[PDB]
Protein backbone atom coordinates (compact mmCIF):
# COMPACT_ATOMS: atom_id res chain seq x y z
CA UNK A 1 0.00 0.00 0.00
CA UNK A 2 2.82 2.40 1.01
CA UNK A 3 2.53 5.37 3.38
CA UNK A 4 3.54 8.77 2.03
CA UNK A 5 3.38 12.04 3.93
CA UNK A 6 0.71 13.47 6.24
CA UNK A 7 -2.26 15.72 5.52
CA UNK A 8 -3.73 18.04 8.15
CA UNK A 9 -7.53 17.78 8.18
CA UNK A 10 -10.04 20.65 8.15
CA UNK A 11 -12.50 20.25 11.04
CA UNK A 12 -15.94 19.05 10.00
CA UNK A 13 -14.77 18.05 6.52
CA UNK A 14 -15.91 14.64 5.24
CA UNK A 15 -12.72 13.13 6.59
CA UNK A 16 -13.19 14.57 10.10
CA UNK A 17 -14.82 12.61 12.96
CA UNK A 18 -16.96 15.56 14.06
CA UNK A 19 -18.67 15.74 10.65
CA UNK A 20 -21.00 12.89 11.61
CA UNK A 21 -21.03 13.45 15.37
CA UNK A 22 -24.48 14.18 16.72
CA UNK A 23 -25.22 16.99 19.14
CA UNK A 24 -24.57 14.47 21.87
CA UNK A 25 -21.45 12.86 20.45
CA UNK A 26 -19.96 16.31 20.13
CA UNK A 27 -20.61 17.11 23.79
CA UNK A 28 -18.83 13.95 24.91
CA UNK A 29 -15.86 14.83 22.74
CA UNK A 30 -15.63 18.09 24.72
CA UNK A 31 -16.31 19.97 21.43
CA UNK A 32 -18.90 22.83 21.41
CA UNK A 33 -21.85 21.94 19.17
CA UNK A 34 -21.77 25.55 17.98
CA UNK A 35 -18.29 25.21 16.56
CA UNK A 36 -18.58 25.85 12.80
CA UNK A 37 -15.28 24.18 11.92
CA UNK A 38 -13.68 25.44 8.73
CA UNK A 39 -10.10 25.40 10.00
CA UNK A 40 -7.08 23.30 10.86
CA UNK A 41 -5.29 22.39 14.07
CA UNK B 1 -24.96 31.80 32.68
CA UNK B 2 -27.97 31.72 35.00
CA UNK B 3 -30.81 33.95 36.16
CA UNK B 4 -29.14 36.96 37.81
CA UNK B 5 -30.19 37.14 41.49
CA UNK B 6 -31.33 40.78 41.31
CA UNK B 7 -32.25 43.18 38.55
CA UNK B 8 -29.16 45.32 37.72
CA UNK B 9 -31.04 48.63 37.81
CA UNK B 10 -33.32 48.39 40.89
CA UNK B 11 -32.22 45.24 42.72
CA UNK B 12 -35.70 43.74 42.76
CA UNK B 13 -35.20 40.02 43.39
CA UNK B 14 -35.65 38.32 40.03
CA UNK B 15 -33.44 35.25 40.34
CA UNK B 16 -36.29 33.28 41.87
CA UNK B 17 -38.67 33.45 38.89
CA UNK B 18 -36.91 31.68 36.04
CA UNK B 19 -38.69 28.34 36.40
CA UNK B 20 -42.02 30.08 36.83
CA UNK B 21 -41.47 32.13 33.67
CA UNK B 22 -40.69 28.92 31.79
CA UNK B 23 -43.85 27.10 33.01
CA UNK B 24 -45.97 30.14 32.32
CA UNK B 25 -44.85 29.63 28.73
CA UNK B 26 -44.97 25.88 28.11
CA UNK B 27 -47.58 24.64 30.55
CA UNK B 28 -49.87 27.69 30.53
CA UNK B 29 -49.03 28.62 26.95
CA UNK B 30 -48.94 32.34 27.81
CA UNK B 31 -47.04 34.91 25.75
CA UNK B 32 -43.79 36.46 27.04
CA UNK B 33 -45.29 39.86 27.81
CA UNK B 34 -48.36 38.50 29.57
CA UNK B 35 -46.04 36.12 31.44
CA UNK B 36 -43.55 38.68 32.81
CA UNK B 37 -46.48 40.84 33.95
CA UNK B 38 -47.92 38.00 35.95
CA UNK B 39 -44.57 37.64 37.70
CA UNK B 40 -44.84 41.10 39.19
CA UNK B 41 -42.31 42.54 36.74
CA UNK B 42 -43.77 45.87 35.60
CA UNK B 43 -40.86 48.25 35.01
CA UNK B 44 -39.04 47.58 31.72
CA UNK B 45 -35.76 47.31 33.63
CA UNK B 46 -36.93 44.15 35.45
CA UNK B 47 -38.82 42.86 32.44
CA UNK B 48 -35.69 42.90 30.25
CA UNK B 49 -33.79 41.14 32.97
CA UNK B 50 -35.73 37.86 32.44
CA UNK B 51 -36.93 38.28 28.87
CA UNK B 52 -33.34 38.74 27.69
CA UNK B 53 -31.56 36.11 29.80
CA UNK B 54 -29.76 33.20 28.12
CA UNK B 55 -29.61 30.06 30.28
CA UNK B 56 -26.29 28.80 28.99
CA UNK B 57 -25.78 26.58 32.01
CA UNK B 58 -28.11 24.04 30.36
CA UNK B 59 -25.59 23.55 27.57
CA UNK B 60 -22.74 23.71 30.08
CA UNK B 61 -24.33 20.94 32.12
CA UNK B 62 -24.19 18.86 28.96
CA UNK B 63 -20.44 18.32 29.35
CA UNK B 64 -18.97 15.47 31.38
CA UNK B 65 -15.73 16.93 32.79
CA UNK C 1 -49.70 65.51 64.81
CA UNK C 2 -48.41 68.59 62.94
CA UNK C 3 -45.53 68.58 60.50
CA UNK C 4 -45.01 65.83 57.89
CA UNK C 5 -48.23 64.10 56.84
CA UNK C 6 -48.64 60.47 55.79
CA UNK C 7 -51.71 59.41 53.81
CA UNK C 8 -51.37 55.78 52.64
CA UNK C 9 -53.19 54.72 49.43
CA UNK C 10 -52.01 51.13 49.22
CA UNK C 11 -50.15 48.80 51.53
CA UNK C 12 -48.92 45.23 51.44
CA UNK C 13 -45.97 42.99 52.32
CA UNK C 14 -44.05 44.37 49.35
CA UNK C 15 -45.11 47.94 48.66
CA UNK C 16 -46.22 51.09 50.44
CA UNK C 17 -47.92 53.53 48.09
CA UNK C 18 -48.41 56.67 50.20
CA UNK C 19 -48.50 60.46 50.05
CA UNK C 20 -46.07 62.55 52.08
CA UNK C 21 -47.49 66.03 52.66
CA UNK C 22 -46.54 69.23 54.45
CA UNK C 23 -42.77 68.76 54.00
CA UNK C 24 -39.77 70.19 52.14
CA UNK C 25 -38.72 68.48 48.89
CA UNK C 26 -35.24 68.19 50.43
CA UNK C 27 -36.47 66.08 53.34
CA UNK C 28 -38.63 63.99 51.00
CA UNK C 29 -35.63 63.44 48.76
CA UNK C 30 -33.20 62.89 51.64
CA UNK C 31 -35.44 60.10 53.00
CA UNK C 32 -35.69 58.70 49.50
CA UNK C 33 -31.87 58.49 49.39
CA UNK C 34 -31.48 57.05 52.87
CA UNK C 35 -33.91 54.24 52.22
CA UNK C 36 -31.86 53.38 49.16
CA UNK C 37 -28.42 53.46 50.68
CA UNK C 38 -28.13 53.56 54.46
CA UNK C 39 -30.50 51.09 56.12
CA UNK C 40 -28.56 48.32 57.94
CA UNK C 41 -29.01 44.77 56.72
CA UNK C 42 -27.43 41.32 56.84
CA UNK C 43 -25.89 39.74 53.73
CA UNK C 44 -23.31 37.13 52.79
CA UNK C 45 -19.96 38.87 52.68
CA UNK C 46 -17.56 35.93 52.87
CA UNK C 47 -17.66 32.50 51.28
CA UNK C 48 -15.29 29.60 51.96
CA UNK C 49 -15.27 27.17 49.03
CA UNK C 50 -14.36 23.61 49.97
CA UNK C 51 -15.70 21.71 46.98
CA UNK C 52 -16.82 23.09 43.65
CA UNK C 53 -17.22 20.86 40.63
CA UNK C 54 -20.12 22.94 39.36
CA UNK C 55 -20.03 24.69 35.98
CA UNK C 56 -19.71 28.07 37.72
CA UNK C 57 -16.56 29.72 39.15
CA UNK C 58 -16.21 30.42 42.87
CA UNK C 59 -16.45 34.25 42.66
CA UNK C 60 -19.40 33.80 40.31
CA UNK C 61 -21.29 31.73 42.93
CA UNK C 62 -19.87 33.84 45.77
CA UNK C 63 -21.19 36.97 44.06
CA UNK C 64 -24.67 35.55 43.75
CA UNK C 65 -24.73 34.27 47.36
CA UNK C 66 -24.12 37.79 48.64
CA UNK C 67 -27.12 38.85 46.59
CA UNK C 68 -29.46 36.46 48.42
CA UNK C 69 -31.90 38.43 50.59
CA UNK C 70 -31.52 37.45 54.24
CA UNK C 71 -33.85 38.04 57.15
CA UNK C 72 -32.86 41.38 58.75
CA UNK C 73 -35.73 41.95 61.19
CA UNK C 74 -33.60 42.31 64.31
CA UNK C 75 -30.61 43.67 62.42
CA UNK C 76 -30.13 46.27 65.15
CA UNK C 77 -29.34 43.52 67.65
CA UNK C 78 -26.30 42.49 65.57
CA UNK C 79 -23.13 44.55 65.97
CA UNK C 80 -21.08 45.64 62.97
CA UNK C 81 -18.27 43.21 62.48
CA UNK C 82 -15.83 46.18 62.35
CA UNK C 83 -16.98 47.26 65.84
CA UNK C 84 -17.35 43.88 67.55
CA UNK C 85 -14.50 43.36 70.04
CA UNK C 86 -13.78 39.84 68.82
CA UNK C 87 -11.22 38.46 66.41
CA UNK C 88 -12.72 38.30 62.89
CA UNK C 89 -16.31 37.12 63.42
CA UNK C 90 -18.55 35.55 66.06
CA UNK C 91 -22.21 35.08 66.95
CA UNK C 92 -22.21 38.61 68.40
CA UNK C 93 -21.62 40.16 64.99
CA UNK C 94 -22.12 37.48 62.34
CA UNK C 95 -24.34 34.67 61.09
CA UNK C 96 -22.63 31.63 59.58
CA UNK C 97 -24.37 29.47 56.94
CA UNK C 98 -23.46 26.38 54.93
CA UNK C 99 -24.35 25.01 51.51
CA UNK C 100 -23.86 21.36 50.69
CA UNK C 101 -25.24 19.93 47.47
CA UNK C 102 -24.46 16.87 45.39
CA UNK C 103 -25.58 15.85 41.93
CA UNK C 104 -27.39 12.67 42.97
CA UNK C 105 -30.31 12.24 40.57
CA UNK C 106 -29.85 12.03 36.79
CA UNK C 107 -32.00 15.10 36.19
CA UNK C 108 -30.35 18.46 36.85
CA UNK C 109 -30.11 19.18 40.57
CA UNK C 110 -31.16 22.72 41.49
CA UNK C 111 -29.43 24.41 44.39
CA UNK C 112 -31.78 27.07 45.82
CA UNK C 113 -31.35 29.45 48.74
CA UNK C 114 -33.54 27.20 50.86
CA UNK C 115 -30.70 24.70 50.89
CA UNK C 116 -28.70 27.19 52.95
CA UNK C 117 -28.25 26.13 56.55
CA UNK C 118 -27.55 28.40 59.50
CA UNK C 119 -24.69 26.97 61.60
CA UNK C 120 -24.31 29.82 64.11
CA UNK C 121 -26.47 30.60 67.15
CA UNK C 122 -29.17 33.12 66.24
CA UNK C 123 -29.79 33.70 69.96
CA UNK C 124 -33.51 34.03 69.35
CA UNK C 125 -33.35 37.01 66.99
CA UNK C 126 -35.12 37.00 63.65
CA UNK C 127 -32.02 37.22 61.47
CA UNK C 128 -30.12 35.25 58.82
CA UNK C 129 -33.12 33.36 57.46
CA UNK C 130 -32.95 33.19 53.67
CA UNK C 131 -35.95 35.18 52.37
CA UNK C 132 -38.43 33.21 50.23
CA UNK C 133 -41.42 34.55 48.31
CA UNK C 134 -41.96 32.11 45.41
CA UNK C 135 -45.03 29.88 45.53
CA UNK C 136 -42.68 26.91 45.78
CA UNK C 137 -40.63 27.71 48.87
CA UNK C 138 -37.47 27.39 46.84
CA UNK C 139 -36.36 31.01 46.86
CA UNK C 140 -33.47 32.23 44.72
CA UNK C 141 -31.88 29.72 42.35
CA UNK C 142 -28.18 29.88 43.18
CA UNK C 143 -26.77 27.15 40.96
CA UNK C 144 -27.44 23.92 39.09
CA UNK C 145 -25.68 20.57 39.19
CA UNK C 146 -25.19 17.62 36.89
CA UNK C 147 -24.94 14.11 38.33
CA UNK C 148 -21.50 13.93 39.89
CA UNK C 149 -20.96 17.66 40.44
CA UNK C 150 -20.55 18.87 44.02
CA UNK C 151 -20.55 22.15 45.96
CA UNK C 152 -19.54 22.61 49.62
CA UNK C 153 -19.41 26.21 50.85
CA UNK C 154 -19.44 28.21 54.06
CA UNK C 155 -20.91 31.72 54.04
CA UNK C 156 -20.46 34.31 56.72
CA UNK C 157 -23.26 36.88 56.76
CA UNK C 158 -22.48 40.40 58.01
CA UNK C 159 -24.32 43.63 58.70
CA UNK C 160 -23.79 46.21 56.01
CA UNK C 161 -25.22 49.10 54.04
CA UNK C 162 -25.94 49.68 50.34
CA UNK C 163 -23.32 52.47 50.19
CA UNK C 164 -20.67 49.78 50.54
CA UNK C 165 -22.41 47.43 48.14
CA UNK C 166 -25.87 47.30 46.60
CA UNK C 167 -26.46 43.78 48.00
CA UNK C 168 -26.89 45.28 51.47
CA UNK C 169 -29.72 47.43 50.18
CA UNK C 170 -33.20 46.73 51.65
CA UNK C 171 -35.01 48.75 48.99
CA UNK C 172 -35.83 47.87 45.42
CA UNK C 173 -37.24 50.82 43.62
CA UNK C 174 -38.69 54.00 44.87
CA UNK C 175 -41.33 55.83 42.92
CA UNK C 176 -41.14 59.57 43.58
CA UNK C 177 -43.29 62.34 42.13
CA UNK C 178 -44.71 65.73 42.94
CA UNK C 179 -46.84 68.33 41.23
CA UNK C 180 -48.37 65.88 38.71
CA UNK C 181 -49.84 69.02 37.16
CA UNK C 182 -46.91 71.16 36.07
CA UNK C 183 -48.25 74.15 38.01
CA UNK C 184 -44.93 74.90 39.68
CA UNK C 185 -43.44 74.71 36.18
CA UNK C 186 -40.36 72.84 37.40
CA UNK C 187 -40.12 71.26 33.97
CA UNK C 188 -40.42 72.50 30.41
CA UNK C 189 -42.33 69.96 28.31
CA UNK C 190 -40.94 68.87 24.95
CA UNK C 191 -43.50 68.66 22.15
CA UNK C 192 -44.26 68.60 18.45
CA UNK C 193 -47.83 69.88 18.16
CA UNK C 194 -49.39 69.75 21.64
CA UNK C 195 -47.68 69.68 25.04
CA UNK C 196 -50.67 68.16 26.85
CA UNK C 197 -51.87 65.83 24.12
CA UNK C 198 -48.45 64.22 23.64
CA UNK C 199 -47.47 63.78 27.29
CA UNK C 200 -49.18 60.92 29.18
CA UNK C 201 -51.10 62.11 32.20
CA UNK C 202 -49.90 60.81 35.59
CA UNK C 203 -51.78 58.65 38.08
CA UNK C 204 -51.55 61.39 40.68
CA UNK C 205 -53.26 63.99 38.50
CA UNK C 206 -56.50 62.56 39.87
CA UNK C 207 -55.42 63.16 43.45
CA UNK C 208 -55.05 66.86 42.70
CA UNK C 209 -56.81 69.95 41.38
CA UNK C 210 -56.15 70.78 37.70
CA UNK C 211 -54.88 74.36 37.25
CA UNK C 212 -57.37 77.02 36.14
CA UNK C 213 -56.96 78.75 32.77
CA UNK C 214 -57.09 82.38 33.88
CA UNK C 215 -55.05 82.17 37.09
CA UNK C 216 -51.62 83.78 36.54
CA UNK C 217 -48.52 81.81 37.49
CA UNK C 218 -48.47 81.23 41.25
CA UNK C 219 -44.88 82.28 41.85
CA UNK C 220 -45.04 81.57 45.56
CA UNK C 221 -46.29 77.99 45.59
CA UNK C 222 -43.52 75.69 46.77
CA UNK C 223 -42.91 71.97 46.46
CA UNK C 224 -44.85 70.03 49.09
CA UNK C 225 -47.02 66.89 48.80
CA UNK C 226 -44.93 64.13 47.26
CA UNK C 227 -46.47 60.94 45.90
CA UNK C 228 -44.10 58.08 46.81
CA UNK C 229 -44.29 54.26 46.87
CA UNK C 230 -41.63 52.12 48.52
CA UNK C 231 -40.91 48.52 47.58
CA UNK C 232 -39.10 46.18 49.96
CA UNK C 233 -36.71 43.53 48.83
CA UNK C 234 -37.81 41.25 51.63
CA UNK C 235 -34.90 41.42 54.09
CA UNK C 236 -37.04 43.94 55.96
CA UNK C 237 -40.80 44.62 56.22
CA UNK C 238 -41.99 47.30 53.81
CA UNK C 239 -43.13 49.68 56.56
CA UNK C 240 -39.77 49.16 58.22
CA UNK C 241 -37.77 50.40 55.28
CA UNK C 242 -39.60 53.73 55.58
CA UNK C 243 -39.64 53.98 59.37
CA UNK C 244 -36.02 52.89 59.79
CA UNK C 245 -35.11 55.21 56.94
CA UNK C 246 -36.69 58.12 58.78
CA UNK C 247 -34.85 56.96 61.87
CA UNK C 248 -31.42 56.54 60.24
CA UNK C 249 -31.53 60.02 58.72
CA UNK C 250 -32.54 61.20 62.18
CA UNK C 251 -29.38 59.60 63.61
CA UNK C 252 -27.06 61.30 61.14
CA UNK C 253 -28.53 64.71 61.89
CA UNK C 254 -27.96 63.89 65.55
CA UNK C 255 -24.41 62.63 65.10
CA UNK C 256 -23.68 66.23 64.06
CA UNK C 257 -25.15 67.98 67.12
CA UNK C 258 -22.93 65.61 69.11
CA UNK C 259 -19.96 66.71 67.01
CA UNK C 260 -20.65 70.35 67.85
CA UNK C 261 -20.76 69.24 71.48
CA UNK C 262 -17.36 67.56 71.67
CA UNK C 263 -16.02 70.19 69.28
CA UNK D 1 -6.24 9.23 50.91
CA UNK D 2 -5.06 12.28 48.94
CA UNK D 3 -5.42 12.84 45.18
CA UNK D 4 -2.45 14.65 43.60
CA UNK D 5 -3.43 14.38 39.93
CA UNK D 6 -6.72 13.72 38.15
CA UNK D 7 -7.35 12.26 34.70
CA UNK D 8 -8.90 14.40 31.98
CA UNK D 9 -11.51 11.91 30.79
CA UNK D 10 -12.10 8.98 33.15
CA UNK D 11 -11.65 11.44 36.05
CA UNK D 12 -9.88 8.66 37.95
CA UNK D 13 -7.50 10.03 40.58
CA UNK D 14 -3.85 9.33 39.72
CA UNK D 15 -0.55 10.07 41.46
CA UNK D 16 2.98 9.33 40.31
CA UNK D 17 6.42 10.95 40.10
CA UNK D 18 9.24 10.78 37.52
CA UNK D 19 10.03 7.80 35.27
CA UNK D 20 6.37 6.92 35.85
CA UNK D 21 5.65 8.08 32.29
CA UNK D 22 2.76 10.48 31.71
CA UNK D 23 -0.31 8.27 31.29
CA UNK D 24 -3.16 7.05 33.48
CA UNK D 25 -4.59 3.61 34.35
CA UNK D 26 -6.76 1.78 31.79
CA UNK D 27 -7.18 5.00 29.75
CA UNK D 28 -4.04 5.62 27.71
CA UNK D 29 -4.77 9.35 27.67
CA UNK D 30 -1.79 11.60 28.42
CA UNK D 31 -3.41 14.70 29.91
CA UNK D 32 -3.87 14.76 33.71
CA UNK D 33 -5.05 17.72 35.81
CA UNK D 34 -3.46 19.25 38.96
CA UNK D 35 -6.46 18.77 41.29
CA UNK D 36 -7.59 21.59 43.59
CA UNK D 37 -5.55 22.22 46.73
CA UNK D 38 -6.80 21.52 50.24
CA UNK D 39 -6.02 25.02 51.55
CA UNK D 40 -9.55 26.50 51.57
CA UNK D 41 -9.99 29.62 49.44
CA UNK D 42 -11.88 32.62 50.85
CA UNK D 43 -13.93 35.04 48.73
CA UNK D 44 -15.36 38.53 48.93
CA UNK D 45 -19.09 38.10 48.19
CA UNK D 46 -18.89 41.45 46.46
ZN1 LIG E 1 -35.60 46.60 37.58
ZN1 LIG F 1 -17.57 39.39 66.43
ZN1 LIG G 1 -7.33 7.66 32.48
Amino acid sequence: KVFIGRLPIMLRSKNCYLSEATESDLYKLKECPFDMGGYFI
Amino acid sequence: MIVPVRCFSCGKVVGDKWESYLNLLQEDELDEGTALSRLGLKRYCCRRMILTHVDLIEKFLRYNP
Amino acid sequence: EEGPQVKIREASKDNVDFILSNVDLAMANSLRRVMIAEIPTLAIDSVEVETNTTVLADEFIAHRLGLIPLQSMDIEQLEYSRDCFCEDHCDKCSVVLTLQAFGESESTTNVYSKDLVIVSNLMGRNIGHPIIQDKEGNGVLICKLRKGQELKLTCVAKKGIAKEHAKWGPAAAIEFEYDPWNKLKHTDYWYEQDSAKEWPQSKNCEYEDPPNEGDPFDYKAQADTFYMNVESVGSIPVDQVVVRGIDTLQKKVASILLALTQM
Amino acid sequence: ATLKYICAECSSKLSLSRTDAVRCKDCGHRILLKARTKRLVQFEAR
